[PDB]
């Protein structure tokens, strides 16, 4: 799904940040003054930061502040991969697949993580604390397999490495760049 | 092409020195415009002479066509001139078809 | 396959195979086909006029060769016989709807048309 | 004004004239998707491929503009092999809807692959299917029969004046739809239905009526609506 | 004539301790005051001198594009911008120019703002890597408040402020054209390209699309002589590339090189998978994904140089080694980086929104084996046709790959077909 | 169903206080069995696996062109432009 | 013999040609075409190539039914060979072939 939209439960209800809502009016300072567009894609951004799973009302009111259409404004988070769609959980990871990651093994590192996190793949768990999506790339290919939580992307991990720092995130950050060797030549 | 193409030009050149044989004798009351295409040649005569042109082919040294056979007319209201008579002349000795056409609005 | 009187051809599963094109209608070298088109009461859109001439029609398997969904197929039919032209020329479908007593034949027809010969 | 010979033909045209605006003016048509009588020049199609006298790549008619005394081809080798394979491209992902689809003759892609696609196979294997868009009156809308491109899209923005249209995903999913379930407003709107070259939107009150063959066409100015003339009825 | 590797000599060395201050110590701004001081022709003929090719997958001029602009009468106010979010896979420049040195990047905004003429500075980040971001952020904070770049700094007349914005992480930062569109407010979709470059029109203003890697050179060559630049390499293509190598190897680490390098050289020294060219069989593509797969014969002929590698089937644009062992499958491979382009592939061009998903649908065949031996060249001829009729250049990156599985190999592709006609049917 | 004399089929008027009506009198009226479409709601809809499906006839010798249907709303089940085959899941 | 159709002159063929112009000379030959005519049937089911039916281009000639049913171009193309026609070159051209009572010179 991608062109469709619910209207049953999450459809009217949808709010805004107030404490955020000084800092929003200063990231529309940073492009051009006259005819400014570009403060919607970086709200956007913004908003699924401040609150879990945007809504489909809550674009329409973060169109009204930058005083922009609002059928474009919500076709901008559209074509768009890093924001939320439907919904996402605590700490939401995402495991890259790609053929530079793939070469070194990188299927077996979803697969283990499938079994010990619960789940198939697509769906997530349904006590809401770790979400799983196939992604395109993670962006740092220096080490073999490479996954981005949340905001920080843990990189370098092993069959049972990768195991033992997703059930010691469920309580306490395990931080974390390339925890295998050296960051820049090994 | 193999199936596409139905014959490929050969005797094309060989027809085109028919469009150059009348046309050598240049008249402006015969000649007028020489078209030939698809193994075919066409003619198209003025008005005040027909007959004259009806003759030559008829026997003729070079050229023996004899049957002034299939007799066709043409209706168009696009031109200032409406119709257009159209022969179709066969060579038994030969083995050629060539036409003859009028260009006149002939009410 | 032999072209004979006219019948249209219908679903195992209920339902009429005409889809309404207009398609049969400009083939048709007699124009002995008419065809007008309404939606049939909500989603569905299959005909409403439908009216194939007995007076025109020369017999081709045009309209049995242009039709994609393959609804009139020509049945092996010879006894036609009436008193007036309106006896003779076919109504809005229903007579050629009753062509039921020939499309059992025409399903095992067909079964010989479908990679032809 | 320069003068750049098109099809060997010169043809005197504006500075900023585009490349299909100058080949109207040598009474020739190329193969068009995206407008050029009033909606504004965008690609997001790339049919209207032409190649000139010295270039490695072929450039758009909508976008590229003659500028320069180039020679420019349209029977070209490389624009027929070109219109060939870009129309199998369409028709890769195409739903099939010729015999139950509310135009026939009129869709200007059922004539194009008549005229210029590749017609003695067409390579394809599984084609994706789009859910159908809301809609209100006017306009049975069926997204499956849209080639996506990026005509209605600027018909809103710019000529209806309320946008509705757009984007809704990135590969072979992505519809021309609303997004949010809302019905389109009137105004001027209804002659969108008229602007899109495929059977996607057309007048749900005459669908499936009559065909584009066997209409009798006559021009007759509208009584209802002042300052309305030249309307088509069939 | 020949190039030796590195040899005490880098681009960007700081790696390990930098932050604000230590980065200074270790070159850094030493001729700050001394490039902002030299005019704009000055400052500009000294990138044309030396003759640096792109850092981004496109083999066009670094020299060229940035004096394309010029800008001799201007109405609407120049801007400049940068893109450092990771367009093709197998890459590891975007969380290594931005996130290990932060600073080295601040400081090409401003070489090349006085040398352009632009206004405003914008950079460009991939949403996926939020940790590299926030550290670009850290750096222009430490940099406006302190005195380096913004209104009147280290004695000079024109003004530039530098800006980062966080991206989608599509497509959108992949085209020169598509990074205008997506800092402007539009959906991800390039703009057209033929009529209207980047100097012409990009987000209502003149403009230039500038590499992260290829804008932090800049410094480095303004502060150092000009003959350093050309001195490795060929003569065609000169200046130090960033090659990461991923895949199949026994050390995977991202390391400058120096150009016009040996494939066989540049795999022993980052250790790769069992042999460099003699028990392993030979599968590395010289581009990140552009390119396409090089021949266990041809590789050690084969140079890092974009002149020298366009002899040899395709030229190398994104420079990163993708190597795969002779135990790794091959058909699988190359059907998963057309499928990267199934998701990456925006919607606008009708042969690859309707092309690229139909590519990907044959390719998926073929790891199956259901697909006929006479599908095999008729595939070849639909991959040409996508690289001619294409607004952007991800629909020759797409085209490039799939010609490298015809040429090549083939009976590796009618192994697989034939293995399932006789067990299935 | 059937109004007064006549039955309908396939949405049909018979007569408007009998007028138009009159060749029917001696000769009776032909009536097509099960017009309503009664059949098209009687069979069974399938259980659809994937995101589309193809719709078939019988093959190549049924006459039914290849159309692919989407189900994405879970309300109102999606159907073929030939048939009135529905589809679920 | 002098103009070939589709596939002449490698078919044998026998003209019968009399010598007066009356009635039963003018019937003679009639049969004795009837008795020379087997050997061009008899030919035909020597030589018969497998292969297409139809022009395998689909501008002239509607595609197989199996085949229309799930490719698109097909269909599309099968909606336009029908309903309208065939979009002509523009030209006039003659054509006879034989008939047994004569000629059919369409033009
Ligand atoms: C698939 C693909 C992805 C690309 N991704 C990027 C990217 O993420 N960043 C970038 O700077 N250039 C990228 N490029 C190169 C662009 O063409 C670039 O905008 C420009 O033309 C190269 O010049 P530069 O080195 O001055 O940026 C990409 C090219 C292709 C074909
Ligand atoms: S008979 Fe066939 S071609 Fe004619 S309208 Fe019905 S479905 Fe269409
Ligand atoms: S058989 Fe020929 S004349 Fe008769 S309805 Fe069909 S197309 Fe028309
Ligand atoms: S959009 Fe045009 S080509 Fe496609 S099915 Fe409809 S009429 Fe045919
Ligand atoms: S509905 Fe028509 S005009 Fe709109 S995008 Fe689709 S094909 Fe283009
Ligand atoms: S080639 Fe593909 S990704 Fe590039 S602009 Fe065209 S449709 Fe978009
Ligand atoms: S018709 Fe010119 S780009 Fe679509
Ligand atoms: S390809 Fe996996 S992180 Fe870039
Ligand atoms: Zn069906």
């Amino acid at each position: 799904v991608h062109r469709d939209t619910p209207e049953n439960n999450p459809e009217t209800p949808f709010d805004f940040t107030p404490e955020n809502y000084k800092r929003i009016e200063a990231i529309v300072k940073n492009y051009p003054e006259g005819h400014k567009a570009a403060a919607v894609l970086p709200v956007l951004d913004l908003a699924q930061r401040q609150n879990g799973w945007l809504p489909i009302s809550a674009m329409n009111k973060v169109a009204e502040i930058l005083q922009v259409p609002p059928m474009r404004v919500y076709e901008v988070a559209t074509f768009y991969t890093m924001y939320n769609r439907k919904p996402v959980g605590k700490y939401h990871i995402q495991v890259c697949t790609t053929t530079p990651c793939m070469l070194r093994n990188s299927d077996s590192i979803l697969e283990a993580i499938q079994k010990k996190l619960g789940i198939k793949v697509g769906e997530t768990t349904p006590d809401k604390l770790f979400t799983l999506i196939e992604v395109e790339c993670l962006g740092a290919c220096v080490n073999a397999p490479m996954v981005q939580i949340n905001d920080n992307y843990y990189e370098d991990l092993t069959p049972k490495d990768i195991e033992e720092i997703i059930d010691e995130l469920k309580a306490g950050k395990i931080p974390k760049p390339g925890p295998r060797s050296g960051r820049f030549s090994c | 092409r193999p199936t596409v193409r139905p014959r490929n030009d050969v005797a094309h050149k060989q027809l085109s020195a028919f469009g150059e044989y009348v046309a050598e004798i240049l008249p402006k009351y015969v000649q007028q415009v020489q078209v030939s295409c698809f193994n075919e040649l066409e003619i198209c005569i003025h008005p005040d002479g027909v007959i004259p042109v009806l003759t030559f082919l008829r026997d003729h040294s070079n050229a023996q066509f004899k049957s002034l056979a299939d007799l066709t007319a043409v209706d168009i209201p696009t031109r200032q001139n409406r119709f257009e008579i159209v022969y179709n002349l066969l060579s038994l000795r030969f083995n050629s078809r060539i036409r003859v056409k009028t260009y006149t609005d002939e009410l | 396959r032999f072209r004979g009187e006219h019948a249209l051809r219908r679903y195992p599963s209920g339902e009429e195979r005409c889809i309404a094109c207009k398609l049969c209608e400009a083939v048709c070298p007699a124009q002995a086909i008419t065809i007008e088109a309404e939606p049939r009461a909500d989603g569905s859109r299959r005909t409403t006029r439908y009216d194939i001439d007995m007076t025109k029609c020369i017999y081709c398997g045009f309209c049995q060769e242009a039709c994609p969904v393959d609804a009139i197929v020509e049945g092996p039919n010879f006894e036609f016989s009436t008193e007036t032209h309106e006896e003779l020329l076919y109504n809005k479908e229903k007579l050629l709807n009753n062509g039921d007593k020939w499309e059992a034949e025409i399903a095992a027809n067909i079964q010989a048309d479908y990679l032809y010969r | 004004l320069i003068e750049v010979f098109v099809d060997g033909q010169s043809v005197m045209v504006e500075p900023g004239t585009t490349v299909l605006q100058a080949c109207e003016k040598v009474g020739m048509q190329i193969p068009r998707f995206c407008y050029h009588e009033r909606l504004s020049v965008a690609g997001n199609c790339r049919m209207c491929l032409v190649e000139i006298e010295k270039a490695p790549k072929v450039v758009a008619a909508c976008a590229m503009p003659v500028m320069k005394g180039w020679n420019i081809l349209t029977n070209s080798e490389k624009t027929k092999k070109a219109r060939e394979g870009v129309m199998e491209f369409l028709l890769a992902n195409h739903p099939l809807d010729c015999p139950i689809c509310d135009q026939g003759g009129e869709c200007d892609l059922q004539d194009q692959s008549m005229m210029f696609g590749s017609d003695r196979s067409r390579f394809l294997e599984g084609k994706r299917a789009v859910e159908d868009k809301n809609i209100g009156p006017l306009v049975k809308t069926i997204m499956t029969r849209c080639i996506q491109c990026t005509r209605c899209i600027r018909f809103a923005s710019e000529i209806a004046g309320v946008d509705d249209l757009g984007t809704t995903g990135r590969g072979n999913d992505m519809q021309v739809g609303t997004y949010i379930e809302k019905m389109f407003m009137s105004e001027l709107s209804g002659n969108i239905i008229d602007i899109c070259p495929v059977g996607a939107l057309t007048x749900x009150x005459x669908x499936x009526x009559x065909x584009x063959x066997x209409x009798x066409x006559x021009x007759x100015x509208x009584x209802x609506x002042x300052x309305x003339x030249x309307x088509x009825x069939x | 004539s020949l190039k030796d590797e590195d040899r005490i000599f880098t681009n960007l060395y700081g790696r390990h301790d930098w932050r604000l201050k230590g980065a200074q110590s270790r070159g850094d701004w030493y001729k700050t005051k001394e490039i902002l001081l030299k005019g704009p022709d000055w400052i500009l003929g000294e990138v044309k001198t030396s003759g640096l090719r792109g850092r981004g997958g496109a083999g066009f001029p670094t020299g060229l594009k940035w004096s394309f602009m010029n800008k001799p009468s201007d109405g609407r106010p120049k801007y400049l911008v940068v893109n450092a979010d990771e367009g093709e896979p197998g890459t590891c420049k975007d969380r290594e120019i931005i996130r290990h040195d932060p600073h080295k990047l601040v400081e090409g905004c401003l070489v090349g703002g006085r040398a352009m003429g632009a206004r405003a500075a914008y950079i460009y980040i991939r949403g996926e890597f939020y940790n590299e971001a926030s550290n670009l952020q850290v750096a222009i904070r430490e940099a406006y408040e302190a005195g380096l770049i913004g209104k009147n700094a280290c004695g000079s007349g024109y003004d530039f402020d530098v800006f980062v914005v966080r991206g989608a992480g599509a497509y959108i930062c992949g085209e020169e054209t598509a990074l205008i569109e997506s800092i402007e407010g539009k959906q991800g979709k390039p703009r057209l390209k033929p009529p209207f470059p980047a100097d012409v029109g990009v987000f209502g203003c003149p403009t230039t699309v500038a590499n992260v890697e290829t804008v932090a050179v800049s410094p480095t060559i303004c502060r150092r002589g000009g003959a350093w630049f050309a001195s490795f390499g060929r003569e065609r293509n000169s200046g130090t590339k960033l090659f990461n190598i991923s895949g199949h190897v026994n050390n995977p680490c991202t390391v400058e090189e120096e150009m016009s390098v040996p494939l066989k050289e540049l795999i022993e020294k980052h250790a790769g998978g069992v042999t460099g060219g003699w028990d392993n069989l030979l599968a590395v593509i010289p581009g990140g994904s552009s390119t396409p797969l090089i021949p266990k014969s041809v590789c050690e002929t084969v140079l890092m140089d974009f002149d020298a590698l366009i002899q040899a089937q395709t030229g190398l644009g994104t420079a990163a080694v993708i190597v795969m062992d002779r135990s790794t499958d091959i058909v699988k491979a190359i059907a998963r980086l057309i499928e990267f382009y199934k998701h990456e592939s925006c919607g606008q061009c009708t042969p690859c929104r309707e092309g690229v998903d139909w590519m990907n649908k044959v390719m998926a065949r073929f790891v199956r084996g259901d697909a006929r031996p006479a599908e095999i060249d008729s595939l070849w001829e639909i991959s040409k046709q996508i690289e001619g009729h294409t607004i952007c250049a991800l629909g020759d990156g797409a085209a490039w790959p799939v010609q490298g599985l015809i040429r090549h190999f083939r009976p590796e592709l009618e192994e697989r077909m034939q293995q399932f006609a006789q067990q299935h049917q | 169903x059937x109004x007064x004399x006549x039955x309908x089929x396939x949405x049909x008027x018979x007569x408007x206080x009998x007028x138009x009506x009159x060749x029917x009198x001696x000769x009776x009226x032909x009536x097509x069995x099960x017009x309503x479409x009664x059949x098209x709601x009687x069979x069974x809809x399938x259980x659809x696996x994937x995101x589309x499906x193809x719709c078939d006839g019988g093959g190549g010798a049924l006459g039914h062109p290849r159309v692919y249907i989407n189900l994405d709303k879970e309300t109102k089940t999606g159907t073929c432009g030939y048939c009135g085959l529905q589809f679920r899941q | 013999k002098t103009q070939p159709y589709d596939v002449y002159d490698q078919v044998e063929f026998d003209v019968p040609i009399g010598s007066r112009g009356d009635c039963y000379d003018r019937y003679l030959c009639r049969v004795e075409e009837m008795r020379q005519s087997i050997r061009i049937i008899s030919q035909c089911l020597n030589k018969m190539p497998p292969g297409e039916i139809k022009v395998d281009d689909a501008k002239v000639s509607p595609p197989k039914r199996a085949e229309m049913k799930t490719s698109m171009e097909s269909l599309i193309h099968h909606f336009k060979l029908y309903t309208e026609g065939y979009q002509v070159p523009p030209g006039a051209t003659y054509t006879a072939i034989e008939a047994p009572k004569g000629e059919f010179g369409v033009y």
